[PDB]
């Protein structure tokens, strides 16, 4: 495509990338760089120093896999440039020199994370203009709403942004460094109870697939525990890559329950239901009622079966009995940040919001803090 | 006043007990009974009551007939050793200065002068008594209460053959307060031998040992800050003590080995530990080790190692593991406590083997039976009470439990044997407070044994906080936390109160963990049984290294050794003498009621009287009762032709006893109120007028026919 | 009533009484009734002799006649004290029951209790109650002597 | 009698004794050997190993052969300690992140095979703090089968910060069997694996700087040592002495992806709360037999000093009795007056079945 | 022994002692701490909860809680632990002997006084008690009968104007922004340098950073420009694990929230405006003297430069002929204590204490007639 914007949701777990004005991301792949563990022994092949995304998942038995993003912060900048080069050259197949690029970020991130995204886009990729949107603000453009509280959860961050009539309330923004990778590390810990030992970075990706397929949220957790103690009716099974069958029971709701009980992974924080209610209770007069009725959910760790019924129950239990608690959890919610980023980057009134390379030449990487 | 306290009309009154003690003592009657028990109040005088004419008066008649004397108990216990031929104990109890050593000397004087081999009996007496300065020097100390309190239970047998002749004796020492060796409370000294050596010792004697005569030069002498006091002459006492070792057949080289143990204990307390960069202990001062390698006779490289390493042995590999400063101080203090209490066990063995039978005493020899005297420390309440008072008062609780059990059992088994229904007595149950101290996983000693053992920064206040949490609802326990606002004024933080048989006692917890640790690791024992010193090579033996257990705490060793003293005392027939110090001034005639009230309570004499009285004051076989009182009832006089029981049965109608005042057993009459017995002996006193009248008329009807016609 | 004197026993009592009568008036002094009765080996008490004299000292003259003496003799002879009774009376004063009493304790019970022995009566008693010189009386042998 | 029994059911050695004692009475290899009696256990299996196949019923702290593990517990009670287990409450041990069926089948065999009156299963690194005298510290325990890290503070475990590594003394013995083939020595049978364990126990040590010891061993024979095999042949070994224990610090020598024991310790400390870490750095406790190499406390101190902030003091508690701290800690725990309310008794097993271990332990 | 007890039950620090003392004997965090984790060492002597310096010492294993929020007691079962710890552990007194002076902020809920009163008479059995107002006690410590007190605690900031011993209760102003809100905002702004503090234990580390490093800028836009152009304002702080923080404009951004409450998203005027609005709500004849007597108290007034910025800002609000003075004593963290020791020693105030006789006659509503 010739003159469109690029929208690139660089989440902690997956890169989701595409053009603005599309319905969905063209490239969706793991936010992973993989490097070989072993020495190559047939000196007769083109073997890379490193592999990215779906190259690396196909190779992963011989690789060690590393995520450059952890808790929404780019911890390795060489591996992140390898991911962005793969995203543009291999996956989208674009010159980024020709496209304004919308990036996304969690709220309450280190300021250095935007400045280095900015510096790398203008100095390395020679992007003509660039912007960094807050991820939970994007899921409202996808929802067709000016008002709502948004729970967004990815691989590394859960965050709660309340917005009323198009205004964000930045004192009421909650952030929880607990999401999909934390629930995966806790499922690897739980799986040891049946003797299934997963420890390598490739086995972390096997357990990530178990969580994505078998796990669900209990409507009443103690009644599901009582049901799993007294029957096999909650047990399911999983063929591992080498043909071994796992069988799993209460492990499949104890993993997701860590969202409602952060103390399972040793954290002191309130659960996602309390964090959502506490973010509503930080807000103004007429606006509490409209946040309860527009409680939007976003990002991949909101995809467990039953999590909207659990959230609607737990928030109904905290809020007044006359409030209409209503949870917006669409089927497409796994891509809601990218979908909403496609809308933002398309809007006529957004086209003056971009940081142009002229503005980055006048003032250095610190330009993001004025513009975004 | 009444000779036996079970004849007291208001036997439930502490003030009526103390008034009858005062009335008898004013009258110079220094002895009373409580059933078979004797109470003695110290006369502070050479009263002629011990002279030969009283020994021959008391030889042959029991505690249930002759008026109270030490020689009534002495006779009773000796004739039991002739008649029942079960072995015997007399326990002498009460305060230091209450006359316990004078009672012990006069019991051994009676068992010398009244027995069929007086030259061998007098020799065993002299060998028992001439050992006193030595045992007192190594085993008494100055306390806050007395300048010469015994800090061990001292047992003394005289051993008799089938002929009732003394063939030998024994000495055994129990429950030495070995926490004293390494620590003292303010105003208290260590055992007397150290100050006696430093002040009394010769120049070469001191010079060959650690030689500085100032006692503040040694840490183990000065923790109580009391070294010089005008009432004690350490110089003069050592010149008497050193001669007692010569007279008790310690050769000069044994005394030099023994002084070298006493000076080794002084040097051990002067060892200071510094930390390594790893917090492991290292001995800083060579100057104590320069002497300890000569005086203990051990290699200095081995002793340096044993003071600073614990040795494990597993799969036949032996692993030296280093001590932190707290463990190295506890290891130095454990060695000093062990080396001192073992040279005292060796002193008592070396004395005791000089008392043994010279004849073979072995089959086909006919029989042998021992009569013992046990003298163990009385109950102990001070301005501040601590771990050693807790142990002494637990010992006395456990002996009061044994005593009240045997007293109650003796009254119950009498009423059952005579066929009288047991009228119920309710008495302070000592079992409940022994269980509070000793019950295996919930008593104070077990909670304290845990607090010395368990990991982390355990403290005396943490031990109190665990007692408060685990003893919690118990009726005989209290602390400032558990107290109500009224009692919380009297009882401070960092203290617990036990309700004992002798009343409430409050223990400050400070130093409970420091005094209960006894970390004598196998490495220290293995070092000492390798010693060149002839005493120490007998005190530590190679067979003791076969024990794989951890070191037992002082309260655990004390519990186990006290349980062994109790099972010994259940096995013997016990008699009891209970001693009262009538004022703290050492003054004749003065009865200090406020001090006597404490002693009568500490001795538990009111609980004894209650349990001994039970249903009825007095009882006697009808055969004896009828012969005394038949002169009041003409139908029985001068002889009754029927059974004695039926003669008493008509006589108590003639005297006019009411049906609730007396009962009739299988062979004994029982009298409920001593009102009835006294009104009967008073009726006999006015009837003696008629008996004299009859003899005077019979004399005049004869004498007239002698002087006339 | 309970017992009656024989004419020969009356003549033996008159024969003994004649030594105190002497002049033939047929009468004895009021202080002397105990002397004439003790001459026959009777054991009257001083309280019994006072209770006797109270009924016969009706009009003075310091004396009592043979008929009233013989009447008071017939009163005393009903229930006289026995060898076993006087032996048992000492057995009640014996502190050990072994058959011996000290001379000092005999002096006590003979002079601190009623009807007291005089110092003449005590010292002449003790002189032969001290039978073999140890200061104690075998009271069973002393009663076998005293009942002769 | 009736004092508590204590068994460290180690992967490689049984340590067994009574709660009152300084150290274990029975210490023997956790082995059953069968011919090539129908079977031999422990020291008799080592004594006869030339005619046997030797199998360990524990691998990586998990009991993999229960009929052979009953032979070892029977040998422990009736041959080695000489007791009836029906008379004694029994303390057993386990690694932290084990299968649940491992505890339940321990528990069932104690109550139904051995008729034990009461028992408990304790975490090995938790016991190792009691022997160390400490209620705060991070314990690196490392035995024949498992290496594990447990951080404890003021007597609370941080169970999310517990790390496990299925690499310890047997993986090093199997690595030494591999790298000794480079000099021409071939050790293949289950008996030759025990000879190579005896070499690893006598010749190996941890280099303070691996590239500098590799440069040393390549430039002189000053690091070379000699071992006499049981038929009187002589091994010479050099570079291999510190190459083998280096695998604790570079697990990639096994082909494992894991971080070393130094990094795995630091990763536990950095999973604990900020306020805890200073006291954990001053209380790194080492226990179990693979912490017994010469130079390993110096290497662990060097490596954790480099990972930690420069103002922190790092101390490493590596006692001479390291190999027995788990058993010594079990002796202390089973002796505490407070612990006697914490046994699982047969009355509770008769109500709850084997599932009781997860409520009590 | 019958000396009056004084407790300043502050929102963040208990400050307690006896009347006639110069300073509190007990000063400790108003926190209860409950174990977060599995207790694994047996026989340790572990507790269901810890209070004050015990909880502040064990933070890494505890969830810390304050029973007071915004000067209101929100958890009475924990507030009883703090009062029990004050009397039994810290002061080592029986409360039944001592008349007890308590403190609270103005414009509090009425149930807070009633439930304080009931707990003192029915749980602690005090002979008498009183509930003084914190900013009124702060004029006693100053030796003044006249002035406007800015008291800023951990929970609440309040302004009380007094003239010749008469409060003007309609002119009293309250602002539920103080040192805990500044700590929660310092936790927010510290994430911009990537320092993440989130647990109730880390909230105490951020409180200690706030106390040691923060100051009030005399012109915020000039200090922001000084930080944007140099390292000269940056200071390092070393964390409990030895990691070294460095902060710059965060040192004056945090305190500036008092002057700009919109940094919390609050609509309210700043502490300078709230002082001037409280003076302007008084009678015209009293204002000249109120401007010359701005008394600052409580620990949130302890920032370097706050008495200089507060003087500058009130001087720009007030008429150019007025003589604005700000009283910022070095002891101003304890003026509510020092005031309570004075207004408990005074002989003319011994008639004022609520006796247990009057509480038994009237029930817990007696505080509204007496205080
Ligand atoms: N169906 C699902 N059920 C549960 N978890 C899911 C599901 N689909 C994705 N996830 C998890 O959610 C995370 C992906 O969410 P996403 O928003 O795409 O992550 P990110 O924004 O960090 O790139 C991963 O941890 C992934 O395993
Ligand atoms: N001196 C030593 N040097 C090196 N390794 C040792 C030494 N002593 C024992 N080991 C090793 O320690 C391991 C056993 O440790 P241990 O604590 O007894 O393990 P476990 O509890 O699992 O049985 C074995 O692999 C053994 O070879
Ligand atoms: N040096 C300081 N600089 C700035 N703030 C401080 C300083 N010292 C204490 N504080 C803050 O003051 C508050 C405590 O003040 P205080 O008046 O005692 O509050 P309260 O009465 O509500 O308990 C806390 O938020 C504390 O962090
Ligand atoms: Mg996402
Ligand atoms: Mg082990
Ligand atoms: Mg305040």
């Amino acid at each position: 495509d010739e003159t469109t914007a690029l929208v690139c949701d660089n989440g902690s777990g997956l890169v989701k990338a595409g053009f603005a004005g599309d319905d969905a991301p063209r490239a969706v792949f793991p936010s992973i760089v993989g490097r070989p563990r072993h020495q190559g022994v047939m000196v007769g092949m083109g073997q890379k120093d490193s592999y990215v995304g779906d190259e690396a998942q196909s190779k992963r038995g011989i690789l060690t896999l590393k995520y450059p993003i952890e808790h929404g912060i780019i911890t390795n900048w060489d591996d992140m440039e390898k991911i962005w080069h793969h995203t543009f050259y291999n996956e989208l197949r674009v010159a980024p020199e020709e496209h304004p690029t919308l990036l996304t970020e969690a709220p309450l991130n280190p300021k250095a994370n935007r400045e280095k995204m900015t510096q790398i886009m203008f100095e390395t990729f020679n992007v003509p203009a660039m912007y960094v949107a807050i991820q939970a603000v994007l899921s409202l453009y996808a929802s067709g709403r000016t008002t709502g509280i948004v729970l967004d959860s990815g691989d590394g961050v859960t965050h709660n942004v309340p917005i009323y009539e198009g205004y964000a309330l930045p004192h009421a923004i909650m952030r929880l460094d607990l999401a999909g990778r934390d629930l995966t590390d806790y499922l690897m810990k739980i799986l040891t109870e049946r003797g299934y030992s997963f420890v390598t970075t490739a086995e972390r990706e096997i357990v990530r697939d178990i969580k994505e397929k078998l796990c669900y949220v209990a409507l009443d957790f103690e009644n599901e525990m009582a049901t799993a103690a007294s029957s096999s009716s909650l047990e399911k099974s999983y063929e591992l890559p080498d043909g071994q069958v796992i069988t799993i029971g209460n492990e499949r709701f104890r993993c997701p329950e860590t969202l409602f009980q952060p103390s399972f992974i040793g954290m002191e924080s309130a659960g996602i239901h309390e964090t959502t209610y506490n973010s509503i209770m930080k807000c103004d007069i007429d606006i509490r009622k409209d946040l309860y009725a527009n409680n939007v959910m976003s990002g991949g760790t909101t995809m467990y079966p039953g999590i909207a019924d659990r959230m609607q129950k737990e928030i109904t239990a905290l809020a007044p009995s006359t409030m209409k608690i209503k949870i917006i959890a669409p089927p497409e919610r796994k891509y809601s940040v990218w979908i909403g980023g496609s809308i933002l980057a398309s809007l006529s009134t957004f086209q003056q919001m971009w940081i142009t390379k002229q503005e980055y030449d006048e003032a250095g990487p610190s330009i993001v803090h004025r513009k975004c | 006043g009444v000779q036996d306290f079970v004849l007291l009309e208001n036997f439930t009154s502490e003030a009526a007990f103390i008034e009858n003690l005062r009335r008898r003592f004013r009258e110079n009657l220094i002895y009373t009974y409580i059933g078979p028990v004797l109470v003695s109040v110290n006369p502070y005088r050479d009263l002629q009551i011990y002279s030969r004419q009283h020994m021959e008066r008391y030889r042959g008649v029991s505690f249930y007939e002759v008026p109270p004397h030490l020689f009534a108990v002495a006779d009773t216990v000796y004739r039991a050793l002739r008649t029942e031929r079960r072995d015997q104990a007399v326990m002498i109890s009460g305060e230091s200065g209450a006359g316990k050593t004078e009672a012990t000397k006069r019991l051994l004087q009676f068992y010398a002068e009244t027995c069929p081999a007086p030259e061998r009996g007098g020799a065993v007496r002299d060998r028992l008594l001439q050992s006193n300065p030595v045992l007192e020097a190594f085993g008494n100390a100055k306390t806050l209460r007395n300048d010469n309190s015994s800090r061990f239970g001292k047992y003394m047998d005289v051993q008799f053959d089938f002929k009732g002749a003394p063939v030998g004796g024994h000495i055994l020492s129990y429950l030495l307060e070995k926490s004293r060796v390494v620590h003292q409370n303010h105003g208290e000294r260590n055992f007397h031998v150290f100050y006696q050596l430093l002040e009394g010792g010769e120049e070469e004697t001191l010079r060959r040992l650690g030689l500085e005569r100032n006692p503040q030069s040694y840490l183990y002498l000065v923790k109580g800050q009391c070294a010089k006091v005008s009432s004690i002459n350490d110089k003069s006492d050592w010149k008497v003590m050193r001669k007692a070792l010569s007279v008790i057949d310690f050769t000069e080289d044994e005394v030099e080995d023994l002084l070298s143990i006493v000076a080794s204990v002084l040097h051990l307390g002067n060892i200071h530990f510094a930390a390594d960069e790893d917090s492991n202990a290292q001995v800083t001062t060579e100057n104590q080790l320069k002497y300890l390698t000569r005086l203990l006779g051990v290699e200095g490289t081995t002793l340096r190692e044993a003071l600073t390493h614990r040795k494990i042995i597993a799969k036949g590999e032996e692993l030296l593991s280093p001590l932190n400063l707290e463990q190295a101080a506890y290891a130095r203090d454990a060695l000093a406590k062990a080396v001192y209490s073992r040279t005292f066990t060796w002193l008592v063995r070396k004395i005791n083997r000089s008392l043994a039978s010279k004849d073979a005493e072995s089959p086909s020899w006919r029989s042998t039976t021992v009569l013992g005297l046990l003298d163990i420390y009385g109950f102990e309440v001070f301005q501040h009470n601590s771990f050693e008072q807790f142990c002494i008062n637990y010992c006395n609780e456990k002996l009061q439990q044994l005593f009240i059990e045997l007293t109650l059992k003796s009254e119950q088994e009498e009423y059952e044997a005579e066929g009288i229904a047991w009228e119920p007595v309710q008495y302070f149950n000592n079992k409940i407070i022994c269980d509070l101290v000793e019950e295996k996983f919930k008593g104070i000693i077990s909670i304290l044994d845990e607090e010395c053992l368990r990991p982390g920064e355990a403290t005396d206040l943490t031990f109190l906080e665990k007692l408060e949490d685990t003893v919690k609802p118990h009726p005989h326990f209290l602390t400032h936390k558990l107290a109500d606002q009224k009692t919380r004024k009297s009882l401070d933080r960092g203290e617990f109160r036990l309700l004992h048989y002798a009343g409430e006692v409050t223990y400050s917890v400070t130093g409970f963990l420091d005094k209960n640790n006894d970390l004598l690791f196998r490495n220290l024992k293995e070092t000492m049984c390798s010693s060149m010193n002839p005493i120490m090579a007998q005190c530590f033996d190679k067979s003791e290294l076969s024990d794989k257990k951890r070191p037992e705490t002082v309260a655990t060793q004390f519990k186990m050794s006290l349980l062994q003293l109790v099972e010994i005392l259940r096995s013997k027939e016990p008699a009891y003498i209970r001693c009262i110090k009538p004022n703290d001034a050492k003054q004749p005639g003065r009865f200090d009621e406020v001090l006597i009230r404490h002693q009568v309570k500490y001795l538990g004499l009111m609980e004894n009287l209650r349990v001994r009285r039970a249903g009825f004051a007095y009882r006697r076989k009808y055969e004896a009762f009828l012969q005394r009182y038949k002169s009041l009832c003409p139908e029985t006089w001068p002889m009754w032709a029927g059974r004695p029981q039926d003669g008493v049965a008509v006589l108590v109608r003639h005297l006019g006893y009411k049906p609730e005042e007396y009962k009739m057993g299988r062979t004994k009459i029982f009298i409920r109120f001593p009102k009835t017995l006294f009104a009967t002996e008073d009726s006999l006193e006015v009837r003696r007028q008629s008996l004299a009248t009859k003899i005077q008329a019979a004399w005049r009807g004869f004498h007239w026919r002698q002087k006339f016609l | 009533m309970a017992d009656q004197l024989t004419e020969e026993q009356i003549a033996e009592f008159k024969e003994a009484f004649s030594l105190f009568d002497k002049d033939g008036d047929g009468t004895i002094t009021t202080k002397e009734l105990g002397t004439v009765m003790r001459s026959l080996g009777q054991n009257p008490t001083e309280a019994e002799l006072q209770d006797m004299i109270n009924e016969v000292d009706a009009d003075g003259n310091g004396t009592i006649d043979f008929p009233e003496f013989l009447t008071m003799m017939a009163r005393k002879m009903k229930d006289t004290d026995s060898e076993e009774e006087i032996r048992e009376a000492f057995r009640v004063f014996d502190k050990d029951g072994n058959g011996y009493i000290s001379a000092a304790e005999l002096r006590h019970v003979m002079t601190n209790l009623g009807e007291k022995l005089t110092d003449e009566e005590v010292d002449e008693m003790i002189r032969e109650a001290d039978i073999d010189g140890d200061g104690q009386v075998n009271y069973e042998e002393f009663v076998q002597m005293m009942t002769a």
